[PDB]
């Protein structure tokens, strides 16, 4: 119990039902004291693999870095760097950006995405 | 909350109702004008204990009008929403005090029947209603404020006969109006409004209730 | 592209839109769309002679 | 001077007091009891409550959480050694206690930022070039107006910020 | 760099399009002092400008010097061609 | 550069507009007061 | 629409079509608003 | 005369109203008589009831042609008879690892259990379009005509490209949950792009 | 009269529209009677003072019988006189005007000439006049560009949209505002006008909140988030034994200690808060601010007894993970923590040394500026706002006229307006006659009744029947007249 941890509890969005591949619900055996998860249409049951089964209030962290494919590398209105060395292979031409988006990111500050083949890497400085 | 700071708005309501009361003309002493809260829980002796009667400390009579006529009345109900019950009770005290006018502060909302029977009461006699939230804050006080002085009805006689203007003629004022309501102004009646003129100096005008 | 460019794809009707933030290739080839000529660089030049 | 107590639950809340100060050791090298120190924190927090009131639990509960620290041991320390005496610390005066090494850093520089975000609003302009015969500084704001309008030629304004002074180019 | 300041009570966009709008600003006026200084009293231009007839320096500025920021409502031209305004520029410019 | 007139002569003073009319302290207001419109009709069509 | 009810009369009084009184006199003063004229009072002196 | 281009799915607010976010195709015939098929898919935000379920404001309710009212996306998919969760998320999205996509989505899910049959939603759909009677085939029968022919002409209205017709609606409401929960950026109506 | 102009001008500015430039008129003598400084100034100081005795007299607007006509005759003319006093002092004709009694006795003949002059011609349809003359400057550039900067926010949209709302009295302005002034240190103080700022501002629970989440827990002190088991475990002054039938379902929710720095709160406001509006049937539990991260664990309070399936009644009075989100979807949307609720959240900032207000007098008797923080904000709950501590009830306004005359009335309605109508104008910069402003708000104030002056309040006058049928509808006025 530090101020140094983190909360990455990997949350379980779904699980469909082997019956019928519709979402299996929470559920608690009051006789056994245990989570349990159903499907509502059908009879299927099983048990539940964490205590927790819900999340709230989304967005604090970095989306940008994410859902981007290197494939926009291939854009030559894209600018590419005189900076080098790809975070991965001895290479410059790393593509660079900022987050531009919604948030579109009052972060002004630019994200490296290499062009060399073999790497791919999408990271910033 | 209702611990302490509680206390500060029943002294600014009081002093701001004595100086509505001072303003009616009443002599409300200078020292009533003058206390500090301090002084204020002094002298209720406020605060021994909590969840106690300082709405029926504070009620009081009000007392003056260079007219010895004498005898206005507060009273401050315990109950947020007040009850014909409460006006009844309220309508023996004034009657067995034979005061002349009687003030009633409530808190939050009122039957429609006691809300009649304080409109009606009787032909002969006032009962006057204020809401508590609206007297925590003077707006006398207020710089877009003009000073307001009631009309005798020799001066409104007066009034149309040098002039000689009609009723009709004179602008009307709501009665709806809070510092209608704050004048306890009563319908047909004329107030002296007072106003700075940035062209004559001193502007004066006047309007009879509606 | 290079059909297009081959004259055996119409530019003056067919056009031809990408986009990798969508993962997305869009084409075109209704009524009603405004085009105009422009010239082809290639190798940060021009390709005509 | 240990103060004793006939409530079950006022002792209970002692117990638990003194359960608190056993924490890290420091209660025996300044030597202290940590019983006597528990009982005098929950009378101090009485004196004033004079109840078994859930706030006056959750007063037990505040110095629950400042005993339980583990990042400030001098805290306990300067209270174990009486220069923070339980009748003190009880009695707060110490705005959620965190003195000796960061908390209270970081609570200053909160204070700080919260104080910088009234620094500017959100604008500016001021040119301070035309003298204002009200009070001699160019304290002077400047406008740029009628872009057409009429037979009116367009001018410049100037307005002095302070003692409110407004002329023009003409 | 994300180095740069934010203005307080304003986000650093806010700051940054307000930064580059002082200075086309303080340039532009300097420039334009400059033509203001540049020309004759002998001029027409001045003379008509001067008398108080349909005139000025921004005038001079405009005609001379330099037009200055064209804005939308008090705004920077908007990205309407994807993140940039023609494809004559660079993706992400900045340029006034 | 400042404008003065005495006894209806001119010291000194480049004209404006803020002089010649549609503001105050213009020396139209004051003529129209003093002069009169019937005057200063006939002195205006004459400067003209 | 609005403003085409009201005039002034002879009594100095401002009235209305049905010769309600809008104002004992216009503008307070009854005094023609071109015979007005920027002036500077200076009665309010820094310096008592 | 300028238009708007055609089977072209946009989003466009609507804060002005009770409804969040907007979004629109219209899917006119390419020859046959372009009637316009206007669809709008509009997400209402009805932020809150009482203690009932704390949560309206994710639901979306689809705008159907013809239709006396609106009703649910979801709805239709049951039309489509796509029954199983799973098939309507891809239908929706190739990739569910996303659990923000998933969670966003969650709600309409709860809908979808008050009918679960095809035909059942058919008759449904059918019973918002009108009263034939209680004469349910109808209805259903009604509601596959516009299902077919009345809904998203533009792609065919042959039978066996009603499935092919399912896998646009998808892609077209994953246009609007990515604006919607902000992923995509709110079409511009200006653009002449987007015009003809 | 000094004393008393200090009362009538508290921005202290002393030039104003006036009547008869005695300046120009008394230079003009100088320039007749050819008055210098090198020639003696014979005078007699009582002639001036009785010249201005008998000029005031023939300042007659109206009878002088009786003293209330007087008192209307003085204070009508108060203002002017006190200009007529200051300048003819005795001091002035003799040192700085150097006047000749000669000199003196032509120009009172020519003052009271222009006296007479200045009266306007009664019958006069003044106000087509003035509607002509509010229409003139509107027809300018009063939507010209939002050129206001004023280190702040684009309050109180400029112009015709705000005056053609304005003429139709909308019950609520597009764009309310509210000016927040500072008693006192507040003033000076930021750190006490942001302690305001922390009290006046709206604050909703979802503002609050970091994060929610929903567990299944077996056990209240044996918890399974295990970073919260010491902080529940520790826990055992709490009345655990109606917890062993609470909801063994747990809801937990993380809170923003950036919003604790952003809005200056504590954990026992927010769990005493919470209590008081769920009631006794909420369990709340947290953990202290010096932990890892806010987080607060809550509990239906499932009391032992009936609260078992007591009576049936097939219906299923409600289930738990539903109800953790119907408190929860009520617990974030529902519940404000602080401020009023309707003033979204705003207090723009700016430095009183923005405009010519609150300028002070001083021993000297001098004007001086005095600088301040102000918030400006929008909201309208002009009782709430009047009844907050500290605020200065005196000079804080609000854009809507609407509150002022539900709270001040008609009478504050008549000057608010006015000040309004007079600030769009003072933002065009072109200048318009007062008493025409002065002579609007009279008309729309003269039933003493806030109405539209437009044709939306017209069948509520009591105008002629020929005015309400000339507007358009004719026939409907005609036929029940
Ligand atoms: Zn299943
Ligand atoms: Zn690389
Ligand atoms: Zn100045």
């Amino acid at each position: 119990m530090e101020p140094d941890g983190t909360y990455e509890p990997g949350f379980v969005g779904i699980r469909f039902c082997q019956e019928c591949n519709n979402m299996l619900y929470p559920k608690e055996d009051k006789e056994n004291r245990i989570l349990l998860y159903a499907c509502r249409n059908c009879d299927y049951q099983q048990e539940a693999d964490n205590s927790c089964i819900y999340v709230n209030k989304i967005t604090h962290e970095v989306d940008e870095l994410t859902q981007i494919i290197a494939d926009v590398s291939q854009d030559p209105t894209l600018p590419r760097t005189e900076d080098h060395p790809c975070q991965k292979c001895g290479h410059k031409e790393a593509v660079f950006f900022q987050s531009h988006s919604a948030r579109a990111e009052d972060a002004m500050r630019l994200y490296y995405v290499c062009t060399a083949p073999h790497c791919g890497h999408r990271w910033t400085e | 909350m209702d611990d302490e700071e509680e206390t500060y708005r029943l002294w600014k309501i009081r002093k701001t109702i004595m100086q509505l009361c001072h303003d009616r003309g009443y002599l409300v002493t200078q020292d009533e004008l003058d206390q500090t809260l301090e002084e204020f829980k002094a002298q209720s002796g406020d605060k021994p204990s909590e969840g106690r009667p300082r709405r029926t400390d504070l009620t009081v009579l009000v007392a003056h009008n260079d007219d010895p006529t004498d005898q206005m009345f507060v009273f401050f109900p315990e109950e947020p929403k007040v009850g014909i019950k409460t006006i009844k009770v309220y309508c023996q005290r004034m009657q067995e005090e034979n005061i002349t006018r009687a003030l009633i502060v409530v808190q939050q909302g009122m039957t429609p029947s006691a809300k009649q029977s304080l409109v009606d009461m009787a032909p002969k006699y006032i009962l006057e209603q204020f809401l508590q939230q609206e007297l925590l804050i003077n707006i006398t006080e207020h710089e877009l404020v003009p000073e307001h002085v009631v009309m005798t009805k020799e001066e409104v006689t007066e009034l149309l006969a040098r002039y000689k203007l009609r009723e009709n003629q004179l602008p009307r004022i709501q009665a709806g109006d809070p510092v209608a309501r704050y004048f306890g102004i009563k319908r047909g009646q004329v107030v002296k409004i007072i106003r700075p003129s940035e062209t004559a100096g001193r502007y004066i005008t006047y309007r009879l209730v509606q | 592209r290079k059909l297009r460019r081959q004259m055996d794809i119409i530019v003056s009707e067919v056009s031809m839109i990408r986009d990798i933030r969508e993962r997305e290739i869009r084409i075109y080839t209704d009524a009603g769309r405004i085009c105009r000529p422009l010239l082809i660089v290639e190798k940060q030049k021009l390709l005509l002679k | 001077r240990a103060p004793s107590t006939s409530d079950s639950v006022r002792l209970k809340c002692r117990e638990m007091l003194a359960a608190a100060l056993r924490t890290g050791d420091d209660y025996i090298a300044i030597g202290a009891d940590e019983e006597e120190l528990g009982s005098q924190i929950e009378e101090a927090i009485y004196q004033e409550i004079r109840n078994t009131d859930m706030k006056y639990k959750n007063r037990v509960r505040s110095r629950i959480s400042n005993l339980k620290d583990a990042k400030n041991p001098n805290l306990r320390k300067n209270v174990l050694c009486g220069n923070i005496p339980p009748d003190l610390f009880a009695r707060m005066t110490a705005e959620e206690m965190a003195s000796d090494e960061l908390k209270e850093m970081r609570k200053n520089l909160t204070k700080e930022a919260i104080r910088e975000h009234q620094m500017a609003k959100t604008g500016g302009t001021q040119t301070d070039l035309f003298t204002c015969g009200k009070c001699k500084k160019k304290n002077c704001t400047y406008t740029q107006v009628q872009t057409r309008s009429a037979d009116e030629p367009m001018t410049t304004f100037v307005v002095c910020n302070e003692c409110g002074n407004r002329w023009k180019f003409c | 760099n994300n180095e740069l300041e934010p203005t307080p009570g304003n986000t650093l966009r806010q700051t940054f399009e307000n930064q580059v709008n002082r200075i086309l600003n303080d340039a532009r006026d300097k420039t334009g002092s400059s033509a203001q200084k540049s020309l004759s009293e002998y001029n027409n231009f001045k003379s008509m400008v001067v008398s108080g007839a349909k005139g000025s320096k921004i005038n001079i500025s405009q005609v001379i010097a330099v037009v200055g920021q064209q804005n939308v409502e008090g705004k920077r031209i908007p990205f309407g061609f994807k993140h940039r305004t023609l494809p004559h520029f660079i993706k992400d410019d900045y340029g006034p | 550069t400042k404008v003065v007139v005495e006894n209806g002569e001119l010291i000194m003073g480049i004209l404006c507009k803020k002089s010649l009319g549609t503001s105050a302290g213009s020396l139209v207001h004051i003529s129209y007061l003093e002069m009169g419109h019937d005057i200063t009709r006939l002195f205006y069509s004459n400067i003209q | 629409k609005s403003m085409e009810s009201v005039m002034v009369k002879y009594d100095a009084t401002v009235r209305n079509s049905i010769n309600q009184v809008v104002q004992l006199r216009y503008g307070e003063d009854g005094l023609a608003g071109e015979s007005v004229e920027f002036q500077n009072l200076a009665t309010l002196k820094p310096s008592n | 005369q300028e238009k708007m281009a055609t089977n072209t799915v946009y989003v466009f607010a609507k804060k002005d109203s009770k409804y969040a976010y907007t979004g629109e195709c219209r899917s006119c015939l390419e020859n046959s008589s372009r009637p316009t098929s206007t669809i709008w898919v509009s997400m209402l935000a009805r932020g809150g009831q009482g203690a009932k379920k704390s949560a309206i404001g994710q639901r979306i309710v689809a705008t159907l042609p013809y239709i006396k009212q609106e009703v649910p996306i979801i709805i239709v998919f049951r039309a489509l008879g796509f029954v199983s969760d799973r098939d309507i998320l891809e239908h929706i999205i190739y990739d569910f690892e996303d659990p923000e996509m998933m969670e966003m989505v969650k709600p309409s899910l709860d809908e979808a259990f008050v009918i679960q049959e095809q035909n059942v939603a058919l008759n449904f759909i059918g019973s918002r379009g009108a009263k034939p009677g209680v004469t349910k085939e109808k209805r259903i029968k009604y509601a596959k005509e516009v299902l077919q022919k009345e809904m998203l002409p533009h792609v065919g209205v042959s039978d066996f490209c009603e499935t092919k017709k399912a896998y646009f609606l998808g892609y077209m409401v994953h246009r609007l949950l990515l604006a919607a929960l902000g992923r995509r950026e709110l079409d511009d109506r200006d653009h002449y792009g987007n015009k003809r | 009269d000094r004393e008393v102009l200090r009362v009538i001008f508290p921005t202290g500015d002393s030039k104003v529209v006036l009547p008869c430039n005695l300046l120009r008129m008394i230079w003009n003598a100088q320039k007749i009677f050819h008055i210098n400084p090198r020639l003696p100034s014979d005078l007699h100081p009582i002639k001036v003072v009785e010249g201005v005795k008998e000029l005031s007299k023939k300042l007659v607007i109206v009878n002088g019988d009786d003293p209330l006509s007087r008192q209307a005759q003085e204070n009508a003319t108060l203002l002017f006189n006190i200009h007529l006093r200051s300048t003819l002092c005795s001091r002035r004709m003799a040192e700085e005007f150097r006047l000749s009694g000669e000199a003196f006795d032509w120009l009172l003949g020519e003052i009271e000439s222009k006296f007479n002059q200045a009266i306007a011609h009664p019958g006069e349809m003044v106000g087509a006049l003035a509607a002509q003359s509010l229409g003139e400057p509107a027809t300018q550039m009063t939507l010209n560009t939002f050129h206001y900067a004023g280190v702040s926010a684009k309050n109180v949209t400029l112009g015709v949209p705000r005056l053609k709302e304005l003429i139709n009295i909308s019950k609520k302005p597009k764009t309310p505002s509210l000016t927040v002034f500072l008693l006192g240190q507040s003033a000076r103080d930021a750190e006490r006008a942001k302690d305001i700022l922390c009290r006046l501002e709206h604050t909703t629970l979802r503002k609050v909140t970091a994060n929610t989440a929903i567990y299944y827990d077996p056990n209240p002190q044996s918890t399974v988030v295990a970073e919260d088991q010491e902080w529940v475990n520790v826990y055992y002054e709490m009345p655990d034994f109606d917890v062993a039938r609470i909801s063994p379902w747990l809801l937990r929710v993380e809170l923003d200690r950036k919003h604790m720095t952003d809005r200056k709160l504590t954990m026992e406001q927010i769990a005493e808060k919470i209590n008081a509006g769920f009631g006794d049937d909420l369990n709340c539990i947290f953990n202290d601010d010096n932990a890892e991260k806010l987080v607060l664990r809550i509990r239906i309070m499932n009391s032992d007894e009936n609260k078992m399936q007591e009576e049936e009644e097939v219906v299923d009075k409600m289930d738990d993970d539903v109800f953790l989100r119907c408190i929860e979807s009520n617990m974030l949307t529902d519940m404000t923590l602080q401020g009023i609720e309707q003033i979204s959240k705003v207090y723009m900032h700016l430095p009183q040394t923005d405009n010519k207000k609150k300028i002070i007098i001083t021993e000297d008797g001098e004007f001086k500026a005095l600088q301040e923080w102000i918030l400006e904000t929008d909201g309208v709950s002009l009782m709430r706002v009047l009844s907050e501590k500290d605020v200065d009830p005196v000079r804080t306004t609000s854009n809507d006229i609407v509150e002022i005359f539900t709270v001040l009335g008609i009478e504050a309605v008549r000057k608010a307006l006015e000040r309004e109508l007079y600030h769009v104008i003072s933002f065009d910069g072109s200048y318009v006659n007062y008493r025409h402003l002065a002579l609007l708000c009279d008309t729309m104030t003269c039933r003493g009744h806030l109405m539209a002056i437009t044709r939306h309040g017209v069948n509520r006058q009591d105008t002629g029947p020929l005015m309400k049928c000339s507007f358009e509808e004719t026939v409907d006025v005609l036929m029940e007249a």
